[PDB]
This record gives structure tokens, C-alpha cells and sequence, in this order.
């Protein structure tokens, strides 16, 4: 029974040169003595460069590193939908143990074209702005880029929350298993978050993989791939997985550091570039599958937290070039109190449409556009300028529309409401009203229609597409409601 | 160049830089053991400080690294080409490491093969042998034979702590 | 309000039982961990099963 | 410290009596090769800055006289080489074909009319 | 076990322990090192040799000089009797009243609280200081970062805080003098002595001072962070505490990390920074928290490094900052002690959905009002007051009352103030502002809002006048 | 021969073949490898060891594992049957229609055509896109670089070329999605089916697809280029063909290179960029040509990370270029699609001869004015505007019209645009500018020129806007 | 031999004498060179000592014997240096002969 073991050739820096075991598999996850894992990345003749998952204050020299003899797998299964785990796939929730007694290779390739299929799936977030303006389907890589609790994090939360209805729904074909791989968010941060999720008990359809702020870097590094594997399972069990990769920026640090500790140098921005490969490969696994995969999807909402908005930064550029769009969020708006704080001039879904309904198109086409222009006249026109009526209108209206997409933190919604209220605004039902009171109006309106015109709403949901009659019904409902809103 | 060999063990570079010469050279013409033993002698031909005054002080020039000889091969009886490993340690000044090369070497005889498999306890019981889950097991009764339980055992450890570790 | 009373008692008994469980465990194990030289034959059964490894692995 | 040459192919014969270095003094054999960097063992007496000639028929230049080997810049590629080609000195540093029958020519760097006329004279040759 | 100096190159001592393999972070005491020359095991190099980092200076270093492994990290006294004791990092006094006299010792690394340990959704720590509570309401356990006026009585304010809270709620304090000048630690020393918030005859020495100053070898300063934590955890868990942890200036600690990084042969990173910068931090921060054990609430002096932040560390720090303090000269300039700027006294957790708009909006109204007033202040700056709408005039006055109402006397600086200090109970404070906001008192002396405690006392203060 | 894995330190698989050390570029097949694991010999490291590159994953490897040298590079089917087939780097399907069966086989390296072998002078190709032609008047068979940042409509743009043009040229094409973001490659694919540009009925599917994605190891990513090249070279030389060679993105090749250099035990030189950045690239680019047997017209995507061009890589790139399509983030951000930096987007073959003087001059005038305008940006930026020569004022606006006119809606990406995009027969373009220059439009609002095709229509568009 | 307290210059050509021997030598110790130069044995390597040479060499050549002074550097202290220009040894360069400061201090 040295016939499954080796001695730590040298250890320092959590960098284990490992003596012996030349029986080693490439990509073998090994286990060190301490219950600590490592991975035998580098097969040098006379050692094994083994990345230590964990720390070597918990180790001493010569320590026995024993094969696990296993290539990295993660436990996989659906009970994790209802668990927060560490990267190793162990209940950091501590609830009980994982129900997952399936394991799955974490290093599974992103399948091919033919093993994939494009999107036509839509996916919702309850965030008006999102579902509309960067309308997103599933598979899609969409970069969330954003800053210090701008709801930066929030954004994901409401989205998840939103899926609750769906997880309460029957859109199984759309049933979105959410994976929030939390990288770098301290235990506290997570604590809040998780807690919120608990409360929302979205958690039932949710993995939260948590590599907090503290972590051993390789863990942090690994965690997404892990999350990824777990989600690939779901995707591949037909399902629609939503992975929120939160955030690879931090991961990048961790890795870099890892590389550097590996003495491996870096390039541009001091950053070694195969973090791109890393992520690219990671994110390539974000896809919309064909039917073979039960049409699966793993929709990736990676998060990179901007700092300085230097998109110019290599890593953002990278990510952009990978993603299928980004939601750039603007903090200033946040200070202005504006959540969503977006700059959707800086947010795009180059996709968009695979996710859309005519209901939405019908209001949104105009709106997106209107906002574009509105924004444009926000941008050139009056602020201490001109007073052309057209543009002034666009502004008034626009301004209105702005509020109307402005959404509280902790406020995901049903789409029909959204199309509805949006419709209202689109159709200019509020220029005749001052911006604040729109909000009031909406709430009230909303509850009204929910109450009575749940009929109408129901229908509107049903057909997925507003209809002329409805328009009138709606119109009336609103106009009158509006009429009520005033008088 | 060569069309080298490394008979059982194989010690990579690691001064095996050298070893590998003789891992084909001794190996070829099968002076492995012959030389292994050359080395044994050498060992103590080492062990005085004086042999290897260059070892003592490299501050003696390569005069002394050609009078090395007369710490070793001039000085020698046996020296077929264990004189040659001198001539390498000489330029390639590595004489103080040479034991490890020798160590490494011995692999010849069956001891050019071997290994103690170990879970626990004394398991410092060595093997030179060449066939296993065979010889091992047999040995495992030679060893069971007598007594044998030392070092510090199964008691702490795997076996003993382990249940604790489940806690 | 009804729940609030009950679950406190449950939770206290649960945590209390774990703080007994751990405390007894380390104390029992830290007392009685001695008789290995008195009964060697836990390593003789190691060598027994270990011979049924050294034979019965392959 | 280590020495490249502690390649016991080198050592492995020097033991057994080797001769003319182990790759010659005026020839060498490519100790390792990759990437148009021929570390070439042997070549003991060999001019600095010598143009050498390879047995891959390629030319190289002995830029680096390392005490053991010659870093030889390869005027060619190493898929065209296999480790241990005999590199024979040209005895000589680079001179280039030089002349005035170059006037009207496109020649390459090595002064060979790549024009497609192909070669020409080289009235001069020149350091 | 013993080790040998095998290599000394400066304070990196590679010690070959000639018979030991104690894990990294095992504290070594060098034998023949009268002065506690701790080496911290840093790497297991192989060869039974470790790279250690000397954490005390190097001298007289016999080759093979003997080292005896202390085999675990530094174990240090942990116990309440430290409050009133200045120790160096090593937990030796530097207050020099013989040793410090705990029995409960701790190895100087402590670990993060974990999920199961959490107390999941945090809680505001309240000081009773208008500015604090209002603008950056503190979180118990929270790490708050002090950008701030130098020598303005920053420390004093802090003393006052300690006073207000650590007294109030039975919090205690640990001060980690990171990169402190002997001078500054002195300054504090007397400040505390003087203040009697260190009391070298009373346990109203509520602060253990732990110093990890510049003049030390890096390792010490670097580690003073773990150490300081270790104490507070002692108080936290053991003494149930909500600790106030002053680590001042953590930045220099960070620097030290980087300093060594290089000299740990490691690449630090670009901008010098140890690439682990975050993990170092993370791991540190994660020890600092709120749990089912109390809170270790962190009042952290934080330098604006190179007055830049691009430099990753603070950038990271922002995560590690949760409520933010920029102590502000302007305010000070206005003679206002409190000298804090509101638009900086913010919390990333200060968000309305994420804490509350009572703060956030009453403040937004206020912050609005002041800023709006600032917007007028430029206007007025040209025009005088006259031109404005009266409502603006009112608001100016109010803004100003509010402002003045922030001026709050000091108990701890009757020497400066010539006053007792004050405290303000938050509801009452706010209520106060509702009153001013409500315009209720805007027919009253605005300067009666100046230097008072309760808003009532501003009101009171108005009255005696008119 | 057999080699043993002696070190796998990443996908640098250090193999020692004891069974000689046959040359570099020997492809090794790793035995016991589930994936047929090609290693390309890179170095004979010395002493029976070679450094090789795994291009594939490194799985299960036990250090020692037998590799049986396949002794030559990857041989792949080359020739026409690849058209309409989606191939992997290892010249093996991913068409998922099984083998390709065009029996000329190849090592993916090929070496640069001799001096004589070059088609000596190339002559303008065109596209009909105003902006494009104008600034880069297309060269027949050139290597056109798209400097460009992060697929923002970049990718759309490249497509757009493909759509208008790659369609417009009838003859065969090669598309190499290197590092390609598989999702879009799917789309493209599906589109080719859809369009019938790929047809699973013919290899008259004008495009052979080669993809060497970003979920791949560098080794793959580096080399797929060579592959694509080898093939197009087949069509060029063998089949005549103006192969249109889409590379998206060479950068990832390059990138793949730089990354390994370190690992190659080399210095990953300035910016991390490998020492050999030039030679690999250079030699590669030099493989691309319009020989005397045809054209490989190469539209080569160049990601320029953070778009820095000063950046050695692009700096190099220029050397090989023939037409540079420089995408301008600055422009782009103005919402503009086209995104180009115009006065960087060029074609060397700017000529009063070749482009004829009409274009040439008009362009030069234009180029000038824009350049001049450019001067003014700086000025107005800092000086507001408003007291300038009014001619400048005019130009500024004009330039914007011109700009705008250069802007074209997207013809495929109505999904992006909500418009169809157009094409402008070159003269209407030259004329176009001549017209704006003529001020013919310039007593008008500036608005209409935006997202236009032919200049007359921009006037038409003016009218509707003149309301 | 004396390693402990002497060394042979292992390599030199830098003013840093990697010193063969020097094997008991203290941290910070002032040593004295075979060149009349002083150095201080800064770098205590397991094998040799990098000795920063307190001056300038060529005055040295390899194998030169460097002897311990066994003392950490001191300078005279007092205050008779007042009115004195010294080198960093705290010893004259004033060329007024020596100061009156006959206390020394590390």
C-alpha cells in the first residue's frame, strides 16, 4: 500500500511537486493525505505538479499524496436543486449530504454544431428591460457587466426569482435550472444572497456553487467548471439551465495567481491568456442544444464586474468577443437611483429575437427604438439646449419610458404585465402624466388588472400576443384606470 | 551519441545525468555489479576527507581535478571505467553528490529492483524481488512470521484515527 | 407565534445532543485508545485480510 | 552548472574512450534541435561567427560558442533536421557572394538571384 | 526539534530543521535568540529545509544557528487583560508592564466563519452619531474603511466612537497599529491614556493595542493582521463580542504582503501586488464578520493608495468595504466636527432595497437638499440669497440647520470643544431632521443646531436665544 | 516508432522516443488514446526526447504511455469533397456526414510559394460597399485583414462581406472558423444549409467549412490555419479557384501561439508575444497568395485585443496585408454599423490608374476632407465649435453625411438593423461623394445619409426626411 | 581550514564575493579581505557567503582569503566628529587625521 501512494516531493506555495505515482492519469484529481484534493496537472518526470485545492499549512513536506486515481468529476444530480455546495460538491449548505451520487466529468467538451442547435427559446427574467431589450433565449452567453451592489448581484437574483413562477409553471421545456456559481463572494455575501433565495425558495430548482472570497484559488478557479458540469447535466437532461458565472474576473485573478505561482508567466495585462481558453472552453459549454440533448440549454449569464468600465481591458474584450451580448450596467443611473442602471447602448443581445414574442415586438420594436432616439435626444437634445416640440416630446415620453423600465430591486414580473404597462407607455398614455406617478399608476393599475382583467391578461399571456380588442380592452382599462389614476 | 539503456532503475537526470551513462555502460558489458562494487569501494575511498581535496577545496584547480586520479584511478586498483565516472565528476565537479549516484545505481542484482508496500506499521521491510501479489504475499508471512508491528503503527492512524475522522 | 415556542426547544435539544455527542466522543476516544499492544491481533487481522489483499487484490 | 552534455550519450562513450570531442571539433552533431536552434555538440575549434554547413545541407552560423556546443542559427528549418546531423564547419565565417553582376538582380539574402533568373556570378565575395 | 541556519539572506532565513517538518506557519523560535526571533515557516523547500521568514531582525547568525520549532503558529495570550496593554505583534507587551497575563492562548491564525456559523442577514451597528448612523449606518461585523482627515482628531473621533458604542453596547476594542509610527502609536497611546479609554489602572482600558509597526520586519506587520483578528475572535466568541477592530492602516499591511511577495521569490504582480492579494484579503476578511458569536466589526483605517485605486487592492477592498468612510476636510473646514462628508459616508449595503430608504431617502432628501443647496451654493455664490425662491432660502437654512445639527460636541475632547460631547439617539436624530425638513424649525436660530446632541438640544439651544 | 510520454506538462507532451528521433513535424499518434491524439513534434529536445504538442486533450495519460509516431504530419483528405463539409483541424469530419473522401492527402504545413510562383501583380477586386471599396478598393486574391474588436457587428460585418461578396464571387471558398464561437458557426452553418450555400446534395456548396474553435487546445487552434491554407492551396493551385478564405480569427491562432511559447520553454516575448511571432505568422501569411494558379483571397479576421495595433501583432500584420479593414470602435460606438476606421481602412492599391483617377482623386479629396475633418474634431472637441470657417462647418456636417452615407443598414441583419442593407455600384459611389462634394445635398438636414446605399437614394431618403 | 571564519573567494568580479568557506560567520558581520578591503557578510548561503564588499576590488582576485573580523560593523561615536569630515566608517577623510570619538557603536 505504497501501491496507491506517493510522498510530497516539495511543497511550498500550495505547489506540490509530488513524488512518485507515475501511474498517474492525465488530469487526475488526486487526493492528498489531508482530505485535500489536488490535481495533477503537470506531469514532470520527477514530480507531479499538483495543484493544491486547499492549503499546505494543513500539510508538511513529504506528505503522502495518494492517488485518487480519478480524473475530475463532480457529483451530479438534481437534488442539488435544493442545495448550496462547495466546488467539490459538498454541502456547504450543510443541509444534509448531496443527493447527487452521480458524478460527471467536469471536463466535458462543449459539443459541436450538429450536437447543438440554435436558440428559439426565450427566457425571462421579469426584468422588463432585460427580456425586452436584450431579449435573451437560452444557450446564450450574455455578459453582465456591472458594479458594487448596483444590484449587480441583485440582477441575477430577481431573475432567478422570476423563474420561480416557471418553476411553479410548466415550461419544463423551458425549466430553468439556475446555477449561480458564486466566485469570490464572501460567506456573508453569500449568506445574504442564499438567504434571499431561500426565502424565495427558488433553491428548489437551484444549485449555488459557492467559492467565497476566502477560498483556495484553485477552488475558485474550478468552481465554475464544476457548476458548468452540473448544469451541462441538466441541459443534457433536456433541461434548460441557466448558469450565472459570478465572476470569472475574480476567477481570473485566482488563476493568474495560480499560473504565476506555477511560475508560468503571463502576457497582456500581466494576464496569461489561456484564461481565455479557460473560459472560452468553459463558456463554449454554454449552449443551446439540439433535441438529442433534449433540446437542452445552458444559458450563461456570466458576470464580470466592471471596475473602471475599461472594457478596453483585455478581459472584458475577451469576454465580449465570446459572449452573445452583454448587459452593461451604468452606475451613475444607479446613483440617480436607477436600477436597472443599464446603459443599453452598451448592452446588446446581438441575438435578441430568438427570445421574443410579437406581444413584446409589438410594443418593444417601437420602444427600443424610441428609447434609442429618446436616448439620442437625451443625449443631444435639451438639457440646456433647444426646444423642438418633437424632440421635447420624445424626451417627455422617453423620460416616461425610462421610469417605466426602471424597476425596483426585488421586483421580477410576469411578462404580460410588462408588455401591458409598456404598451401603455408606448402608446403614449402618460405624456399627460408626470413621471413619478407613473410608478404609482402602474402598481395600482397592475393590481387592478390583475384583479379584474386577469381575464384579459390571461388571454394576453395565452396568445402571447396582444390583440386589437385587447388593445382596446386594455386601453380602456388603462385609460379609465388612468382616469382613475388622476380622478 | 548512443543507443542507451537504463536497466531497472532509471533515476532520470538528477545526477542520473551521469547514471544513465553507466546505466547503459555498466549495463552493457554487464559490469553492473562489478562496478556496483567498484563503487562500494569507492564509497570509502570517498569517506576520508583527503580523497577529494578538490571536494574539500575546489580551490585546488583542475590539476587536482586531474590528480583526482590519485585521490581515485592513479590511486586505483579497480578502475575499468569506474575511472571514467571520475573523469566526469571531475570536470563536472559533483563528487560530493556521487554517493547519491551510487545509491541510485545499486540497482544491480535483484536489488536493482525492489519496494516496501505499506499501509501502516513497520513496513520498512524491503524487497528486492521482482514479482508481486506473489512474493509480497509470501513475504507477508515471513514477515507475519516472527512477529513484526513497529514504527508507530496502525493505532493512530489509518485504522485508529479514521473513525474519529468521521466523528 | 405557536411555532416560535416549540422549535426553540427542539433546536436546543438537537444542538445540546451534538455538544454531548462530540464531548463524550473525544473524551471516550481520548481515554480508551490503548490496547493495541495488549491486542496485537488487530494488526494480525490486518496481516490476515492484508494477506487476503496480498493474495486477493489480483 | 548542469551541462547539456550530461546527456549520457556524450558521457556514455567518453567513458568508453571517445574521441574528437564526441561530435568533432570542426564538425559537430546536433545535440538538440528545434526551432532553428541547433545546439550542436562538438565543434570545438571553430571560428567565432563561423558560417557552418549542416548535413541537412542547410547552412547555419555559429553565433554562440558555448564551451560545449554551438548555438547555431539555422538558415533553414528543423523539420529538415533530426538531432545529430553532422554539421561541418565551413572553416569560415559568413561572406556573401558579392559582385556587380548583381546589378539588375533580385537576389535573396544569401545573394542568390531569386528573381527566377536564378544564380549568377559573384565576382566578389565579401565579409 | 532544532534547525539550523542554512541560509540567511536578510530576513529570509532558510532554516533547515534538521529533524523537523513542522507545517507551514508553525512558529519557530530561534535558539540563541534572546530576543524572540520568530521565524515563520513559509515553504517546505524539501531537504528538511524550510524557507522561513524571520519576523525579527537578523544578526549574529551563526551558521547552523540553532532554532527550536515552536511547532504551531504563535500562540499568544488571548484574554480581556489585554485591554490596557500594548503589545507588539508577537503579543509581547510594548506597554511593558511585564507580560500580559492571559492564560487562554491562541495560535495566531483563525479561520473564517462558515455558512453554518453565519448569522445570515447582517445588522446595522449604530453609534448614535448622527452622521454615522445616517449616512453610512455601520453594520455590526462590517468592515468600514476610513479615508479621512489626518490628525484632525480622526483618532479622537474613533475614541469617541469607542466611547459611544463599545461603552454603550458592551463591545471592546482591538487596535492593530499597522504601519504606525512609533510616534503615532505614542500619539494614540496618550490619547487613550489621556482619554482614559485606556486606563492603566482600570479595565476601562477597553482596548488592547497591538502594534505591527513599520520598524518591524515585514512578517510581523504582515501577520499583525492575523493576530489582531485572533484577539478579537477571542473576544467575540468568548466574550460574545461585537468587537471594534481598528486596523489602521491596513494598507501598509498589504504593502507588506507585496513586499514579501517578491522576497518570497514570488511574483507579486503588476503594480507590485502579490497575486494572492485578494485571497490574502479574502481569508482575512472572512474571519472578520458577524456570526452566531457576535460580530467583529471592523473600523479600518484605509489609505487611498497613491491616491489611486486603480491599483487593485482598494479595488478589491471595495468588496471588503461595506460601509465607507471618507472623513472630510470640507466639513472640518466648516468648523464642523463632525467633519464627515455624507456623499462618501455610504455603504454598498446602504441602498434602499438593501437597507432602507428611511436612511436612504430621508438622507436623499437631505443629501438632495444639501447638494441642491450646493447647486444653489454656486448660484448664491454669485447672487447672494435674495434672488432665490424662499423655499430655496428655507431649504438653505434648513440644510444648514441640518448641517449644524450634525455638529456634535465631544466628550473626549473638551480640550478641543470646551464641551462635553453628545450622542444622538438615531430615531430622535432622524425625527429631528424630519422636523427641520418639515421646516418646523426654520423660524429658529440655525446656529442653535450647531454643536448639540439631541435635535431637541438644538431646539433647546435655539430657544434660549429666541 | 514508439515513444513514451515522459512528461505531459499540459498539452506539451514531452515524448521520448527511444526508437530514434525522426524529424520535427512528425505527427505522433498516442497509443492508448481514446481520442487519436496527435502530437506534432516540435523539438527534438535532445536525448531521445522530443517536445511535442498535443493539440487534443491530455487524458488519462500515464507517463510512459506509448505513442506510436505516425511519422509525418496529420494527413488529411484534401480536395473538393470537403466543400460543404465541416471539418475539424485533424482533417476529419464534423460535418457529421462521415468521412470526406477526396484522396489527395496532406500535411497541414505547406510552404510559401517562390518568387516566380507569385502572381506578380494583382488587380482590384471590388465588393460594391461604398465604404469598403472606397477605402479599401478590393484587390483580387489579396489578404485582407479585419482589425476589429469583439464581434460586435464585426462578425456581422465579415459575414456581410461574405453575403454580398462571397456570394457575388461564384467560385469556391474556404471558411476557417478558428477559435470560432461555435454558436455562431452553427448559425452560419445552418444558414449555409438554409441558403443552400451548403447543400448536402453537392460539394458545389461553395464553401468548405473548417472550424477550429475555442473549446480546443491551442495546438489545434494554432494549426487549423495551416490546414485551411493547405486546402485552399489545393483549390488555388489545383483547382484554379479564388478561394475566399475566411479566417475568424487569426488572432486566436496567434494567441494560441503566444500562450504556448512560455510552455515551449521559450520567452513569450513582448506583450507576452512569442519571439517568433513574425516568423510563424510571416511564413504563414506568405503561404497565402495569389499564385500564378489563382487566388486565395483571404479575409482574415484580426481580433485585436483592446484593439491596440501599436501592439506588435497587428504591427506585424500590416506587413502581410493587402487591404486592411480596420474596425473603429470609436465609430462603432456612435451606433454605426459600418464600424470602420476609415482613414485606416485602406488598400495599398490606391491608384489613379488602377482605381482610376476618378475614384482615386475623389477618394483622395474625400480622404483628405475626412482627414481634415479629423483635424477638426480635435479642435471642436476642445474649442466647442462655432467660430470656425464655415466651410469647415459645412464639411463637418458633410463629413457626417458622408460618414452616414458610408453607413449602410444591414442586409442580413434586419435582426440587428430592422432594415435591409444595400450595395452601391462603385460609380454611384464615386459619384456619390462627388455629389456631396458637389454640395448637392448640403443645404439639407444631415440625417438621411445614415444607413444608406446608393447616394441618390440618400437624397431620396433626404426627401422623406425633408419632412 | 577555516570556513567558519575564513573563506576563499569563490567568485568575484562584482564586489560581491561569493565566498567559499565563511561558515560560521554571523549575519551582518564585518569581515576583512585579502585586498585590505572590508566587506560584510550579508548573504549567508548554505554554501558560500555573498559578502558585500565595502569598497572596490580587483584588489581581490579569486580564492583570496577573507577572514572574519567576527564583528558587526561599528563606527566611533562621540562628538569630536564635530569639526570632522569622515567616511562612513565614522573615520576621517577630512585628512585631519582622526577624530576624538573613541566610543564606538554598532
Amino acid at each position: 500500500d505504497l501501491e496507491e501512494t506517493g510522498r510530497v516531493l516539495s511543497i511550498g506555495d500550495g505547489i506540490a511537486r509530488v513524488h512518485g505515482l507515475r501511474n498517474v492519469q492525465a488530469e487526475e484529481m488526486v487526493e492528498f493525505s489531508s482530505g485535500l484534493k489536488g490535481m495533477s496537472l503537470n506531469l514532470e518526470p520527477d514530480n507531479v505538479g499538483v495543484v493544491v485545492f486547499g492549503n499546505d499549512k494543513l500539510i508538511k513536506e513529504g506528505d503522502i499524496v495518494k492517488r485518487t486515481g480519478a480524473i475530475v468529476d463532480v457529483p451530479v444530480g438534481e437534488e442539488l436543486l435544493g442545495r448550496v455546495v462547495d466546488a467539490l460538491g459538498n454541502a456547504i449548505d450543510g443541509k444534509g449530504p448531496i443527493g447527487s451520487k452521480a458524478r460527471r466529468r467536469v471536463g466535458l467538451k462543449a459539443p459541436g454544431i450538429i450536437p447543438r442547435i440554435s436558440v428559439r427559446e426565450p427566457m425571462q427574467t421579469g426584468i422588463k428591460a432585460v427580456d425586452s431589450l436584450v431579449p435573451i433565449g437560452r444557450g446564450q452567453r450574455e455578459l453582465i457587466i456591472g458594479d458594487r451592489q448596483t444590484g449587480k448581484t441583485s440582477i441575477a437574483i430577481d431573475t432567478i426569482i422570476n423563474q420561480k413562477r416557471f418553476n411553479d409553471g410548466t415550461d419544463e421545456k423551458k425549466k430553468l435550472y439556475c446555477i449561480y456559481v458564486a466566485i469570490g463572494q464572501k460567506r456573508s455575501t453569500v449568506a445574504q444572497l442564499v438567504k434571499r433565495l431561500t426565502d424565495a425558495d427558488a433553491m428548489k430548482y437551484t444549485i449555488v456553487v459557492s467559492a467565497t472570497a476566502s477560498d483556495a484559488a484553485p477552488l475558485q478557479y474550478l468552481a465554475p467548471y464544476s457548476g458548468c458540469s452540473m448544469g451541462e447535466y441538466f441541459r443534457d437532461n433536456g433541461k434548460h439551465a441557466l448558469i450565472i458565472y459570478d465572476d470569472l474576473s475574480k476567477q481570473a485573478v485566482a488563476y493568474r495567481q495560480m499560473s504565476l505561482l506555477l511560475r508560468r508567466p503571463p502576457g497582456r495585462e500581466a494576464y496569461p491568456g489561456d484564461v481565455f481558453y479557460l473560459h472560452s472552453r468553459l463558456l463554449e459549454r454554454a449552449a443551446k442544444m439540439n433535441d438529442a440533448f433534449g433540446g437542452g440549454s445552458l444559458t450563461a449569464l456570466p458576470v464580470i464586474e466592471t471596475q473602471a468600465g475599461d472594457v478596453s481591458a483585455y478581459i472584458p474584450t475577451n469576454v465580449i468577443s465570446i459572449t452573445d451580448g452583454q448587459i452593461f450596467l451604468e452606475t451613475e443611473l444607479f446613483y440617480k437611483g436607477i436600477r436597472p442602471a443599464i446603459n443599453v447602448g452598451l448592452s446588446v443581445s446581438r441575438v435578441g429575437s430568438a427570445a421574443q414574442t410579437r406581444a413584446m415586438k409589438q410594443v418593444a420594436g417601437t420602444m427600443k427604438l424610441e428609447l434609442a432616439q429618446y436616448r439620442e435626444v437625451a443625449a443631444f437634445a435639451q438639457f440646456g439646449s433647444d426646444l423642438d416640440a418633437a424632440t421635447q416630446q420624445l424626451l417627455s415620453r422617453g423620460v416616461r419610458l425610462t421610469e417605466l423600465l426602471k424597476q425596483g430591486q426585488y421586483s421580477p414580473m410576469a411578462i404580460e404585465e410588462q408588455v401591458a404597462v409598456i404598451y401603455a407607455g408606448v402608446r403614449g398614455y402618460l405624456d399627460k402624466l408626470e413621471p413619478s406617478k407613473i410608478t404609482k399608476f402602474e402598481n395600482a393599475f397592475l393590481s387592478h388588472v390583475i384583479s379584474q382583467h386577469q381575464a384579459l391578461l390571461g388571454k394576453i399571456r395565452t396568445d402571447g400576443k396582444i390583440s386589437e380588442e385587447s388593445d382596446a380592452k386594455l386601453k380602456e382599462i388603462v385609460t379609465n384606470f388612468l382616469a382613475g389614476f388622476e380622478a | 551519441f548512443a543507443k542507451l539503456v537504463r536497466p531497472p532503475v532509471q533515476i532520470y537526470g538528477i545526477e542520473g545525468r551521469y547514471a544513465t551513462a553507466l546505466y547503459s555502460a555498466a549495463s552493457k558489458q554487464n559490469k553492473l555489479e562489478q562496478v556496483e562494487k567498484e563503487l562500494l569501494r569507492v564509497g570509502q575511498i570517498l569517506k576520508e576527507p583527503k580523497m577529494a581535496a578538490s571536494l574539500l577545496n575546489p580551490y585546488v584547480k583542475r590539476s587536482v581535478k586531474v590528480k583526482s586520479l590519485s585521490d581515485m584511478t592513479a590511486k586505483e586498483k579497480f578502475s575499468p571505467l569506474t575511472s571514467n565516472l571520475i573523469n566526469l565528476l571531475a570536470e563536472n565537479g559533483r563528487l560530493t553528490n556521487t554517493p547519491a549516484v551510487i545509491s541510485a545505481f545499486s540497482t544491480m542484482m535483484s536489488v536493482h529492483r525492489g519496494e516496501v508496500p505499506c499501509t501502516v506499521t513497520t513496513a520498512s521491510a524491503l524487497d528486492e524481488t521482482t514479482l508481486t501479489e506473489l512474493k509480497t504475499v509470501l513475504k507477508s508471512f515471513l514477515s507475519k512470521g516472527q512477529v513484526l508491528k513497529l514504527e508507530v503503527k496502525i493505532d493512530p492512524s489509518i485504522m485508529g484515527g479514521m473513525i474519529v475522522r468521521i466523528g | 407565534e405557536v411555532k416560535n415556542r416549540l422549535d426553540y426547544h427542539i433546536s436546543v435539544q438537537n444542538m445540546m445532543r451534538q455538544k454531548e455527542q462530540e464531548h463524550m466522543i473525544n473524551w471516550v476516544e481520548k481515554r480508551v485508545v490503548q490496547s493495541i499492544s495488549a491486542q496485537q491481533e488487530k494488526e494480525t487481522i490486518a496481516k490476515c485480510i492484508a494477506d487476503l489483499k496480498l493474495l486477493s487484490k489480483k | 552548472k548542469t551541462g547539456t552534455a550530461e546527456v549520457s550519450s556524450i558521457l556514455e562513450e567518453r567513458i568508453l574512450g571517445a574521441d574528437t570531442s564526441v561530435d568533432l571539433e570542426e564538425t559537430g552533431r546536433v545535440l538538440s534541435i528545434g526551432d532553428g536552434i541547433a545546439r550542436v555538440h562538438g565543434l570545438r575549434n571553430v571560428q567565432a561567427e563561423e558560417m557552418v554547413e549542416f548535413s541537412s545541407g542547410l547552412k547555419g552560423m555559429s553565433l554562440n560558442l558555448e564551451p560545449d556546443n554551438v548555438g547555431v542559427v539555422v538558415f533553414g528549418n528543423d523539420k529538415l533536421i533530426k538531432e545529430g546531423d553532422i554539421v561541418k564547419r565551413t572553416g569560415a565565417i559568413v561572406d556573401v557572394p558579392v559582385g556587380e553582376e548583381l546589378l539588375g538582380r533580385v537576389v535573396d539574402a544569401l545573394g542568390n538571384a531569386i528573381d527566377g533568373k536564378g544564380p549568377i556570378g559573384s565576382k566578389a565575395r565579401r565579409r | 526539534t532544532t534547525g539550523r541556519i542554512v541560509a540567511v539572506i536578510g530576513a529570509v532565513v532558510d532554516v533547515q530543521f534538521d529533524e523537523g517538518l513542522p507545517p507551514i506557519l508553525n512558529a519557530l523560535e530561534v535558539q540563541g535568540r534572546e530576543t524572540r526571533l520568530v521565524l515563520e515557516v513559509a515553504q517546505h523547500l524539501g531537504e528538511s529545509t524550510v524557507r522561513t521568514i524571520a519576523m525579527d531582525g537578523t544578526e549574529g547568525l551563526v551558521r547552523g544557528q540553532k532554532v527550536l520549532d515552536s511547532g504551531a503558529p504563535i500562540r499568544i495570550p488571548v484574554g480581556p487583560e489585554t485591554l490596557g496593554r500594548i503589545m507588539n505583534v508577537i503579543g509581547e507587551p510594548i506597554d511593558e508592564r511585564g507580560p500580559i497575563k492571559t492564560k487562554q492562548f491562541a495560535a495566531i491564525h483563525a479561520e473564517a466563519p462558515e455558512f453554518v456559523e453565519m448569522s445570515v442577514e447582517q445588522e446595522i451597528l449604530v453609534t448614535g452619531i448622527k452622521v454615522v448612523d445616517l449616512l453610512a449606518p455601520y453594520a455590526k461585523g462590517g468592515k468600514i474603511g476610513l479615508f479621512g482627515g489626518a490628525g484632525v482628531g480622526k483618532t479622537v473621533l474613533i475614541m469617541e466612537l469607542i466611547n459611544n458604542v463599545a461603552k454603550a453596547h458592551g463591545g471592546y476594542s482591538v487596535f492593530a497599529g499597522v504601519g504606525e509610527r512609533t510616534r503615532e502609536g505614542n500619539d494614540l497611546y496618550h490619547e487613550m491614556i489621556e482619554s482614559g479609554v485606556i486606563n492603566l489602572k482600570d479595565a476601562t482600558s477597553k482596548v488592547a493595542l497591538v502594534y505591527g509597526q513599520m520598524n518591524e520586519p515585514p512578517g510581523a506587520r504582515a501577520r499583525v493582521a492575523l493576530t489582531g483578528l485572533t484577539v478579537a475572535e477571542y473576544f467575540r466568541d468568548q466574550e460574545g463580542q461585537d468587537v471594534l477592530l481598528f486596523i489602521d492602516n491596513i494598507f501598509r499591511f498589504t504593502q507588506a504582503g507585496s513586499e514579501v511577495s517578491a522576497l518570497l521569490g514570488r511574483i507579486p504582480s503588476a503594480v507590485g501586488y502579490q497575486p494572492t492579494l485578494a485571497t490574502d484579503m479574502g481569508t482575512m476578511q472572512e474571519r472578520i464578520t458577524t456570526t452566531k458569536k457576535g460580530s467583529i466589526t471592523s473600523v479600518q483605517a484605509i489609505y487611498v493608495p497613491a491616491d489611486d485605486l486603480t491599483d487593485p487592492a482598494p479595488a478589491t477592498t471595495f468588496a471588503h468595504l461595506d460601509a465607507t468612510t471618507v472623513l472630510s476636510r470640507a466639513i472640518a473646514e466648516l468648523g464642523i466636527y463632525p467633519a464627515v462628508d455624507p456623499l462618501d459616508s455610504t455603504s454598498r449595503i446602504m441602498d434602499p432595497n438593501i437597507v432602507g430608504s428611511e436612511h436612504y431617502d430621508v438622507a436623499r432628501g437631505v443629501q438632495k437638499i444639501l447638494q441642491d443647496y450646493k447647486s444653489l451654493q454656486d448660484i448664491i455664490a454669485i447672487l447672494g440669497m435674495d434672488e432665490l425662491s424662499e423655499e430655496d432660502k428655507l431649504t438653505v437654512s434648513r440644510a444648514r440647520k441640518i448641517q449644524r445639527f450634525l455638529s456634535q460636541p465631544f466628550q473626549v475632547a473638551e480640550v478641543f470643544t470646551g464641551h462635553l460631547g453628545k450622542l444622538v439617539p438615531l430615531k430622535e436624530t432622524i425625527k429631528g431632521f424630519q422636523q427641520i425638513l418639515a421646516g418646523e424649525y426654520d423660524h429658529l436660530p440655525e446656529q442653535a443646531f450647531y454643536m448639540v446632541g439631541p435635535i431637541e438640544e438644538a431646539v433647546a439651544k435655539a430657544d434660549k436665544l429666541a
